[PDB]
């Protein structure tokens, strides 16, 4: 899970 | 039933942060909706990695290509934020700390599109609506026009983080993952973006961190699918649309005394390919002398395969990418490595593309 | 799915001390009531709430509010949108006011979420421009991610919501839609998505408002999804009416006294004469000195007819609508008077009494 | 119409  | 005057998409996937965290997802998310966007009849232009300049060049860009009865759709694939209601967009070459003078105010695009009489409004955010601490300016946006045609289908909600996985080289972002799925159906766009939000909510590793978020005020049943209402060949349907076709242009197969190949990944991201057209023991083909402008490194260039290079999807492959920051035709050296004998010779033909794709324009 | 309970807190302004008045949200409270109810929701609708008894109302609701929990908000009345922040105007604001003088849907929407509701609906029904006086900055903490939340707005950012002008028991835009669509069987963002279609063929608001949704709401959440298996204790202490009484006069003559709720803080009596002595060839039963806080006119008090006190209430008796029954300090207590004539005296006579209804309705809750 |  990698945020933007 | 209803009808579109024209359909055309604008999609822009920011990943290369000269400042700021890194994505990999955009690539893929906008590559794949591009796909489903031209299977939807839509006319669109994908855009990988740009800059303030470069984005608003492409947002004004956008907005003469639309008209009365035009559905205007804009997709968004990196790094925004949310300050007192307005959205904005992040791109490359924003500093850090930044402000709204930085970055691109989706809600001002949508006021430049109603000036147009667009008779639907899609606006696709991509990205985290987290706040902004630096940013203490507060504009107020003099209050859009009453058009009834607005949908806006934010990844996430308001203070929220939007997710890619990192997992898979093809993995896509938490939104296109659900999306891909039901943007070619016949439904109305909200109609659609609610099904979405269900299978979302059916995601394990998005429970309590996204959740789908969707602003409308659309009256009418107004759909993606919706056919367009004219012919693609009238004094109105080519001068519309002159300058997205130009943006599509191509090389043609370069012949080589050696064969040069010119594929599209993106509007600004061409991938090109030398081919292997008796008293020759071996041969190689190179590929050098690019502009300084698009920035490349020959660890990333002359590949074996496409995956060598970052693409999607025997040769030597090469991807010229950021093709946006061309300054005046692609020039480069195709160098020939030849053995017939313990010699060996070298030969270097200088092959002029043209302006490809976005550098047309 | 199922709900835990459905509960509605429903709030009408019309009555603006320094701000132009409103007619239409009594019909669009009253309406909305009555088709929340066939849908099991257990309704509280209130009409003119100055500041003090809106924070009271809104508080006492997100008490009530519970895991799984269906919740509804409904406001028709003045409203302003700075900032993305929505403001429901007490009639008691001043003007010029602030969001001080106001109550904000943002912050009420936190205080939803702590209680960990499984569905929150907010049909504001108000105009979203900005007050430009309002120059303060509000720093507010981030909603958290509960994919629930509905948001029914009658107009869009910086337009207005429309009612018909002062034209009799007409709806507003958003209710003459809503009330065709509310009791069906579909998602509420579905129901509110087919309300924007109809709104879209009125000529009468054609540019000028188009309903706003806004929505999280993953699972497929509607209105009319069933309950399973001290709420309901004390909801029902609020709707308490005083029983039928008689009141036998020294004259002989019996007169009956009826009540009804029209909402939770306004209640309606209506007097009969039930017995008449022979010799008493003219009689009127008026109902005058009511209490001061209440502010009953007597120019509006003692009708014919229910119709002509603003009521939407259902023979030979006189109608007297009690609003602000919420504005309460005593117990509810009031003079049944009586002008009768003898068949042979000349003069008429006078006669009271005092009625004791105590704390009716909503004002049972002595605030 | 009156707005509110
Ligand atoms: C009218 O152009 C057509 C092609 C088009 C656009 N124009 C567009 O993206 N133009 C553009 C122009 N210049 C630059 N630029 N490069 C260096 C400096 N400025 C760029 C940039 F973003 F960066 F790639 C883009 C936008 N949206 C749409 S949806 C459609 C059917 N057609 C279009
Ligand atoms: C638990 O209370 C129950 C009855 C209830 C309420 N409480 C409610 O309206 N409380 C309230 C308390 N005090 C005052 N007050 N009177 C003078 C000053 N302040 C008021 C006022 F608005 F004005 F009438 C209200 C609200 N919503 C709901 S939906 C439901 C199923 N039940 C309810």
């Amino acid at each position: 899970v990698r945020p933007r | 039933q209803p009808l579109a005057k024209d359909k055309v998409a604008l999609l822009i996937g920011n990943m290369n942060y000269r400042e700021h965290p890194k994505l990999k997802a955009p690539l893929v998310d906008v590559y794949e909706l591009t796909n489903l966007l031209r299977q939807l009849d839509f006319k669109v232009v994908s855009l990988l990695d740009l800059t303030e300049y470069e984005m608003r060049n492409a947002v004004d860009e956008f907005l003469l290509l639309l008209d009365k009865g035009v559905y205007g759709l804009l997709y968004y694939a990196g790094h925004g934020y949310e300050n007192f209601g307005n959205s904005f967009m992040v791109p490359v070459d924003a500093p850090n700390p930044y402000r709204s003078e930085n970055c691109l105010c989706v809600q001002n695009i949508l006021k430049l599109m109603q000036e147009k009489e667009t008779g639907l409004n899609v606006f696709l955010l991509d990205m985290c609506r987290k706040r902004n601490d630096y940013d203490d300016t507060i504009p107020i946006l003099d209050a859009l026009k009453v058009t009834a045609n607005i949908v806006f289908g934010y990844a996430t909600c308001q203070g929220a983080e939007a997710f890619e996985i990192q997992h898979s080289g093809l993995a896509n972002g938490i939104f296109m993952k659900f999306l891909k799925d039901r943007l070619l159906e016949d439904k109305k766009i909200t109609v659609l973006l609610d099904e979405v939000a269900e299978d979302m909510g059916k995601c394990h590793l998005t429970k309590g961190k996204q959740a789908l978020e969707i602003r409308s005020s659309l009256s009418e049943k107004r759909a993606l699918t919706d056919p367009i209402q004219g012919t693609e060949y009238s004094a109105e349907s080519l001068v519309r649309n002159l300058q997205w076709a130009k943006a599509h242009e191509l090389p043609e197969s370069m012949c080589l005394k050696i064969q040069l190949g010119f594929a599209a990944e993106f509007s600004n991201v061409m991938i090109i390919y030398t081919s292997i057209v008796p008293e020759i023991i071996m041969c190689d083909a190179y590929v050098t002398d690019f502009p300084l402008d698009l920035d490349i490194d020959p660890k990333d260039a002359n590949k074996g395969t496409p995956e060598e290079t970052g693409s999607y999807l025997h040769c030597l492959y090469t991807r010229l990418s950021s093709l946006q920051k061309l300054k005046e035709h692609l020039v480069f050296t195709v160098c020939l490595s030849y053995q017939y004998l313990e010699d060996t010779v070298e030969d270097k033909q200088e092959v002029n593309v043209g302006k490809p794709l976005i550098a047309k324009l």
